[PDB]
RNA sequence: GAAUGCCGGCAUGAGUAACGAUAAAGAGGGUGAGAAUCCCUCUCGCCGUAAGCCCAAGGGUUCCUACGCAAUGGUCGUCAG
RNA sequence: CGAUGUCGGCUCGUCGCAUCCUGGGGCUGAAGAAGGUCCCAAGGGUUGGGCUGUUCGCCCAUUAAAGCGGCACGCGAGCUGGGUUCAGAACGUCGUGAGACAGUUCGGUCUCUAUCCGCCACGGGCGCAGGAGGCUUGAGGGGGGCUCUUCCUAGUACGAGAGGACCGGAAGGGACGCACCUCUGGUUUCCCAGCUGUCCCUCCAGGGGCAUAAGCUGGGUAGCCAUGUGCGGAAGGGAUAACCGCUGAAAGCAUCUAAGCGGGAAGCCCGCCCCAAGAUGAGGCCUCCCACGGCAGCCGGUAAGGACCCGGGAAGACCACCCGGUGGAUGGGCCGGGGGUGUAAGCGCCGCGAGGCGUUGAGCCGACCGGUCCCAAUCGUCCGAGGUCU
């Protein structure tokens, strides 16, 4: 497993052989190896990764102790790529050549308190017909007197989104090196300049 | 959601929003001072603000353009005779937001003074 | 985007001039038909004495929709009705012209002589 | 009667809770030539299901019967 | 809707339960450079008319 | 109020 | 880092230069490659443009045309590498940015609201003697 | 100790619903122990076959002026039927 | 019976399996293809219409299929109220009559506020023997699980022909799910323009209010979105079901079994995605502070830290979370670019005039991408270890 930390940049589309390719653009390395997790050591292995260097006036002494056992600037993200050992002791876009399959990682839009309707698609109410205040409403949440209770787990509104999710198996359309730039043809979760992680992918 | 939405709605429709900016220019622009409500103070600096930089411009298409909020030819002589050479040299921020410490009696609300800066 | 009730003109020479779609045939339940695809229609409004009359139930395939088309170079089509051809079981046209422009889509979905018939494809 | 189906179902009109909760309609169909016949002339779905499949019975004899005759 | 309605009397404890959030915080003061008179931060003195080093009203 | 008639 | 920098950095090495300039109501000629069965070819489509809605090197414009009969429009990326050229037939001039209403004017009338922008009409041929 | 008992007092629901037309407010100045709410000025909005004016019925001092703010006023009140 | 609201529909499901489909099988009066019958199998799926209040059923057009049942014939403090089930009226019928009807017909008040359990979301408290900032293991949960067509194999095997495979390999779909906004398409309450009527500024000109909580109309950024885009169902490993075996006694033969071993499902375990150490069994790692002063306790002042307050935020009901706080680009202004609208005012010229032309893609100009200390995040305050026993 290969990862790297990254930026989601904004979309915009390319062409390749005739074909307009939806991208987004990430803005993935550099990324400073700061701890390698080992079986000895933590029980398993992983690479924390660094990303974005920070106001070192802004970083207080336990981590500016984590950093000087590495060697690095001081940095705005840590994050583990897990069972990832990078060769070196930084991690680039290079990881990837275009072509190759990725997993994006990023934390959703947020809806905030979602209706039911929102959230888990529900058909909601008539809107004439002499539906009563319940346009939008979920309708029964349960039986009668057996079960007498509402299911664990059941669809309710509540908060929805600003949410880790991983969408999969994404095709990287380029590498540009020189700007540290990653083009993932299709959609990724989260606004642009938000976080995101790129796994090389789990599908075969 | 609110996502990237800019601009309070200060709990009235667009009209009376509207009318509500002009009014506190106004009085702004009449007095150099005033005391409102903290969301209404930040709100209006940008109202002001933009009338004050029509008014550094000098031409007569500006003072129609600030016409169309102000109304008052008076003032807007006033503005650009007066107030507008205090700030040929200042690039924007032309109004100053600072908050009072006590809150109004009747309904807590926190209160704070908009001028014109020197 | 056609559907159950949608009406469609008829852009050949068969006799029919409306159809209502009562079905569209992809599968389980398409919601949706578009350029290239068949549907099961009514024949609601026909001239006199063509081949098929009003109240047959036919097929045809959607030549031109309203709604418009999106291709993989970005670009897009969109025509002012939506229109069909009437077809037979085996895909070929019942009528011997076909009246007006059509989808390039028919032509990768194997409607050849439609496609041949047409006086412009776009 | 093997070749008879018989559906069961709530009739239609006055009852009040009754007719709204009882299985008391009855189609016999004769699954051969199609021809049904329904009844929920009584409460019963009992005596409901007997009147049916007399009458169907009596329907498909006079079929019969008409056949027999046009030959 | 069919008029919902509180089943059981909430018992003293149970009320007096639901109000360990109710406690007041106390306001945050902070001392005036100028005059040494407590205020909040943040504001205007109310006391002397200072803020930022210089007086910005009368009081 | 419907009656349970 | 400056995120719209970097979109139009990624965008660069597909922006074109060789198109004409045009306006909604220009009636305009777009040649445009297509493939078709095995080969491609390059097929024209003229008509009037009644929409640029611009976003940069994403900005794409709607042409409209009645072809035998039937209303057709067609919308094109405007850096599209598949428009080999783009043709102005002819200067329209438009009181508005979108022409929609165009399409439920007819003939006459839409020749009455687009009319010849003689100014730009004359710019262009003012230029090409450029020899 | 019970009678969906009777009279009274005090709880719970609860700092919850609500505070009575979505015509709409902003500022400055004054008064005062106290002011979003009283007075004054300017700006804004609402009615205008009315939400303006005049009668009759009914009401019965509610009229005017001074002095007041415990209660009444759905908040406040220096104001007020 | 000091009330357990009753049909159907809608919404939301969840469970059972006697299985409608899909997967695996045995038998066949199984040539092939397609079926029949029984066995395993509940993971997923199980369409849209016409009629009728209907449940049911018939019909249309499709489908892999259009499953059957339980949950107070699930679900009216969730909706509906067509039917049933009051009072009006009428027809048939019965009754001298008043009236009556699992006979019909038209009409006929469905109650804002959730205390507890439960459920969906979000915090506060304490705990996890020093006090802290980070990064994590994953016990255990949850999500998900569908399927079709065409093509190649191959017009091969099989079959007189008609027809037409297994196995293997491609491509393309439908519905559903998650995320997204480049494109397509919406909205875009004041971003631009046009228009009427009236009143006003200031007479012309140019404007402002009101005509909706945008007067109307044509457009429309960011955002939020689906009709748009990307991606998912797996692959793979393991153990099985029915079923098929290998070797093999008892029982010289035989036997899948009694000892042993193999193959074998869309199902089961893992694998994928999400949550998760209140996992009180409170885990692990990296780093930071350190034995302070005063009579397993107390009390002060501190350390690493943190909170308060402030500027804010595609975070958000509050709370939380995240970023910034002058050693600063956090919001506002200003500036440049994008974007929208589509050529402002004024002036000049042509026309009697309405107008037209030029200056001019001008003027205005929300949110988008940046820059700039012009304005505001001033100044500060308070908590916070000294580490139990063996
Ligand atoms: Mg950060
Ligand atoms: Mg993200
Ligand atoms: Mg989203
Ligand atoms: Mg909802
Ligand atoms: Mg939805
Ligand atoms: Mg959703
Ligand atoms: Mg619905
Ligand atoms: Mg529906
Ligand atoms: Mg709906
Ligand atoms: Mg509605
Ligand atoms: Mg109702
Ligand atoms: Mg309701
Ligand atoms: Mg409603
Ligand atoms: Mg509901
Ligand atoms: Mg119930
Ligand atoms: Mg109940
Ligand atoms: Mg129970
Ligand atoms: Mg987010
Ligand atoms: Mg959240
Ligand atoms: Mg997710
Ligand atoms: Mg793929
Ligand atoms: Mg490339
Ligand atoms: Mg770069
Ligand atoms: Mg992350
Ligand atoms: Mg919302
Ligand atoms: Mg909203
Ligand atoms: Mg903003
Ligand atoms: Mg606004
Ligand atoms: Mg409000
Ligand atoms: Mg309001
Ligand atoms: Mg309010
Ligand atoms: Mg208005
Ligand atoms: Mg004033
Ligand atoms: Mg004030
Ligand atoms: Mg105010
Ligand atoms: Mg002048
Ligand atoms: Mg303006
Ligand atoms: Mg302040
Ligand atoms: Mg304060
Ligand atoms: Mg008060
Ligand atoms: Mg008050
Ligand atoms: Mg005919
Ligand atoms: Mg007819
Ligand atoms: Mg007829
Ligand atoms: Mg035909
Ligand atoms: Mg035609
Ligand atoms: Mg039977
Ligand atoms: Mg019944
Ligand atoms: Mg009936
Ligand atoms: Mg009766
Ligand atoms: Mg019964
Ligand atoms: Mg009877
Ligand atoms: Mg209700
Ligand atoms: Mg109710
Ligand atoms: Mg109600
Ligand atoms: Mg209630
Ligand atoms: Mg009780
Ligand atoms: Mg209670
Ligand atoms: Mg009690
Ligand atoms: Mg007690
Ligand atoms: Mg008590
Ligand atoms: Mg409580
Ligand atoms: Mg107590
Ligand atoms: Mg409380
Ligand atoms: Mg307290
Ligand atoms: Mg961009
Ligand atoms: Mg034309
Ligand atoms: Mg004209
Ligand atoms: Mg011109
Ligand atoms: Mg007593
Ligand atoms: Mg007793
Ligand atoms: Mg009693
Ligand atoms: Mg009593
Ligand atoms: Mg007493
Ligand atoms: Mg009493
Ligand atoms: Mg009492
Ligand atoms: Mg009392
Ligand atoms: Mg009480
Ligand atoms: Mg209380
Ligand atoms: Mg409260
Ligand atoms: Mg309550
Ligand atoms: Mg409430
Ligand atoms: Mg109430
Ligand atoms: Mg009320
Ligand atoms: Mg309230
Ligand atoms: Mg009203
Ligand atoms: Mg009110
Ligand atoms: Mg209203
Ligand atoms: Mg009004
Ligand atoms: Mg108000
Ligand atoms: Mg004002
Ligand atoms: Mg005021
Ligand atoms: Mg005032
Ligand atoms: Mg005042
Ligand atoms: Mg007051
Ligand atoms: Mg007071
Ligand atoms: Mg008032
Ligand atoms: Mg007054
Ligand atoms: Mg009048
Ligand atoms: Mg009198
Ligand atoms: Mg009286
Ligand atoms: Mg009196
Ligand atoms: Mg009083
Ligand atoms: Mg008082
Ligand atoms: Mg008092
Ligand atoms: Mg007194
Ligand atoms: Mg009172
Ligand atoms: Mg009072
Ligand atoms: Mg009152
Ligand atoms: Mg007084
Ligand atoms: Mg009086
Ligand atoms: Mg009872
Ligand atoms: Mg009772
Ligand atoms: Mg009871
Ligand atoms: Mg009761
Ligand atoms: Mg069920
Ligand atoms: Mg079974
Ligand atoms: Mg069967
Ligand atoms: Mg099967
Ligand atoms: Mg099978
Ligand atoms: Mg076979
Ligand atoms: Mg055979
Ligand atoms: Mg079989
Ligand atoms: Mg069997
Ligand atoms: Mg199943
Ligand atoms: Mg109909
Ligand atoms: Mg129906
Ligand atoms: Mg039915
Ligand atoms: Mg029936
Ligand atoms: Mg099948
Ligand atoms: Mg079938
Ligand atoms: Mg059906
Ligand atoms: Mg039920
Ligand atoms: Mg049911
Ligand atoms: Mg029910
Ligand atoms: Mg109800
Ligand atoms: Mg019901
Ligand atoms: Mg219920
Ligand atoms: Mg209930
Ligand atoms: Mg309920
Ligand atoms: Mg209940
Ligand atoms: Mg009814
Ligand atoms: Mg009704
Ligand atoms: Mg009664
Ligand atoms: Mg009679
Ligand atoms: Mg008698
Ligand atoms: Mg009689
Ligand atoms: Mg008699
Ligand atoms: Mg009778
Ligand atoms: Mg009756
Ligand atoms: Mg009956
Ligand atoms: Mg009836
Ligand atoms: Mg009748
Ligand atoms: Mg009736
Ligand atoms: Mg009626
Ligand atoms: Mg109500
Ligand atoms: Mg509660
Ligand atoms: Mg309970
Ligand atoms: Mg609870
Ligand atoms: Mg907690
Ligand atoms: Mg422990
Ligand atoms: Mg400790
Ligand atoms: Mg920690
Ligand atoms: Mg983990
Ligand atoms: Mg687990
Ligand atoms: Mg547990
Ligand atoms: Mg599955
Ligand atoms: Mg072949
Ligand atoms: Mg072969
Ligand atoms: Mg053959
Ligand atoms: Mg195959
Ligand atoms: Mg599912
Ligand atoms: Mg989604
Ligand atoms: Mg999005
Ligand atoms: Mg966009
Ligand atoms: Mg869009
Ligand atoms: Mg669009
Ligand atoms: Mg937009
Ligand atoms: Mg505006
Ligand atoms: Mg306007
Ligand atoms: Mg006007
Ligand atoms: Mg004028
Ligand atoms: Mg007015
Ligand atoms: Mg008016
Ligand atoms: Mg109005
Ligand atoms: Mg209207
Ligand atoms: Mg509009
Ligand atoms: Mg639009
Ligand atoms: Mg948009
Ligand atoms: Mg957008
Ligand atoms: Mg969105
Ligand atoms: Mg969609
Ligand atoms: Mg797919
Ligand atoms: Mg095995
Ligand atoms: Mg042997
Ligand atoms: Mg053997
Ligand atoms: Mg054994
Ligand atoms: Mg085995
Ligand atoms: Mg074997
Ligand atoms: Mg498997
Ligand atoms: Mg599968
Ligand atoms: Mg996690
Ligand atoms: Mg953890
Ligand atoms: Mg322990
Ligand atoms: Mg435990
Ligand atoms: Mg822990
Ligand atoms: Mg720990
Ligand atoms: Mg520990
Ligand atoms: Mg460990
Ligand atoms: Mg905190
Ligand atoms: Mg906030
Ligand atoms: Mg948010
Ligand atoms: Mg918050
Ligand atoms: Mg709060
Ligand atoms: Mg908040
Ligand atoms: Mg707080
Ligand atoms: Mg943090
Ligand atoms: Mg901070
Ligand atoms: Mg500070
Ligand atoms: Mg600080
Ligand atoms: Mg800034
Ligand atoms: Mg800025
Ligand atoms: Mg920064
Ligand atoms: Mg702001
Ligand atoms: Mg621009
Ligand atoms: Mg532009
Ligand atoms: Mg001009
Ligand atoms: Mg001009
Ligand atoms: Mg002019
Ligand atoms: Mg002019
Ligand atoms: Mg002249
Ligand atoms: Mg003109
Ligand atoms: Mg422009
Ligand atoms: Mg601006
Ligand atoms: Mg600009
Ligand atoms: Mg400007
Ligand atoms: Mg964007
Ligand atoms: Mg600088
Ligand atoms: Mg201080
Ligand atoms: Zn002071």
């Amino acid at each position: 497993m290969k990862g790297i930390l990254g930026v989601k940049v904004g979309m915009t589309r390319i062409f390749r052989d005739d074909r307009a390719v939806p991208v987004t653009v990430i803005l993935a390395g550099p990324c400073p190896v700061v701890q390698r997790r080992t079986p000895e050591k933590d029980g398993y292995t992983a690479v924390q990764l660094g990303f974005l260097p920070q106001n070192p006036k802004r970083v207080n002494r336990p981590l500016k102790g984590h950093f000087a056992k590495a060697g690095v600037e001081p940095v705005r993200i840590l994050r583990e790529i897990r069972d990832f050992n990078p060769e070196g002791d930084t991690v680039t876009v290079e990881i990837f050549k275009p072509g190759e399959r990725v997993d994006v990682t990023g934390t959703s839009k947020g809806r905030g308190f979602a209706g039911v309707m929102k959230r888990w698609n529900f058909a909601g109410g008539p809107d004439s017909h002499g539906a009563h205040k319940i346009h939008r409403h979920p309708g029964s949440i349960g039986n009668r007197k057996t079960p007498g209770r509402v299911y664990k787990g059941k669809k309710m509104a509540g908060h929805y989104g600003a949410e880790r999710v991983t969408v999969m198996n994404l095709e990287v359309v380029d590498v540009i090196p020189e700007e540290n730039l990653l083009l993932v043809k299709g959609a990724v979760p989260g606004p642009n300049g938000g976080l995101v992680i790129v796994r090389e992918t789990k599908k075969a | 959601m609110r996502h990237l939405k800019s601009g309070r709605k200060l709990n009235r429709h667009s009209s009376h929003r509207l009318a509500l900016y002009r009014n506190q220019a106004k009085s702004l622009l009449t007095h150099g001072r005033i005391t409102t409500t903290v969301p209404k103070a930040k709100e209006l600096r940008g109202f002001v603000d933009h009338l004050i930089h029509l008014a550094k411009r000098g031409d007569l298409h500006a003072r129609r353009l600030v016409l169309r909020d102000l109304q008052d030819v008076k003032l807007v002589r006033k503005l650009f005779d007066e107030i507008a050479p205090r700030y040929r040299d200042r690039q924007g921020g032309y109004t100053r937001v600072l908050k009072l410490a006590e809150r109004r009696r009747g309904d807590g609300a926190p209160l704070a003074l908009v001028e014109l800066v020197e | 985007m056609i559907q159950p009730q949608t009406y469609l003109e008829v852009a050949d020479n068969t006799g029919a001039r409306k159809i209502m779609c009562i079905r569209v045939l992809k599968g389980s339940n398409a919601k949706y038909a578009t350029v290239g695809d068949v549907i099961v229609a009514s024949v609601k409004e026909a001239i006199p004495r063509g081949a098929v009359k009003e109240g047959d139930v036919v097929k045809a395939v959607v030549v031109r929709t309203k709604k418009e088309i999106k291709r993989p170079d970005g670009s897009a089509i969109r025509f002012d009705d939506n229109a069909a051809v009437i077809i037979n079981n085996q895909l070929e046209p019942r009528g011997t012209r076909v009246f007006g422009p059509v989808a390039r889509e028919l032509r990768e979905k194997g409607f050849m002589k439609i496609v041949s018939l047409a006086p412009e494809v776009l | 009667m093997d070749e008879i189906r018989i559906d069961v179902m709530r009739a239609s009109g006055p009852g009040g809770d009754g007719v709204n909760t009882t299985d008391s309609a009855v189609r016999v169909v004769h699954l051969p030539t199609g021809i049904m016949v329904t009844c929920q002339d009584s409460r019963s779905q009992i005596k409901n299901r007997e009147k049916a499949l007399m009458i169907l019975r009596s329907r498909l004899l006079e079929m019969k019967r008409a056949e027999e005759a046009e030959r | 809707a069919k008029h919902p309605v509180p089943k059981k009397k909430t018992s003293k404890a149970r009320r007096d339960a639901r109000r360990s959030h109710h406690a007041l915080t106390p306001p945050t003061l902070v001392p005036c450079p100028e005059c040494k008179a407590m205020k909040p931060p943040h504001t205007v003195c109310p006391e002397c008319g200072y803020y930022a080093g210089r007086k910005v009203l009368e009081v | 109020a419907a009656a349970k008639c | 880092m400056n995120r719209g920098a970097l979109i139009k950095l990624v965008e660069s090495r597909y922006v074109r230069t060789d198109l004409p300039e045009f306006r909604p109501g220009d009636t305009v000629r777009v040649s445009y490659k297509v493939k078709e069965g095995n080969r491609t070819r390059i097929q024209d489509f003229e008509g009037i443009v009644i929409r640029i809605r611009r976003n940069g090197f994403n900005t794409t414009f709607t042409v409209r045309k009645v072809s035998y009969g039937v209303g057709v429009e067609r919308i094109f990326p405007l850096h599209s590498p598949l428009i080999q050229k783009i043709d102005i037939v002819q200067r329209g001039r438009a009181r508005r940015a979108k022409l929609y209403f165009i399409r439920n004017l007819s003939d006459r009338e839409i020749r009455r609201k687009l009319r010849a922008d003689r100014k730009r009409i004359d710019q262009d041929r003012a230029a090409e003697r450029a020899a």
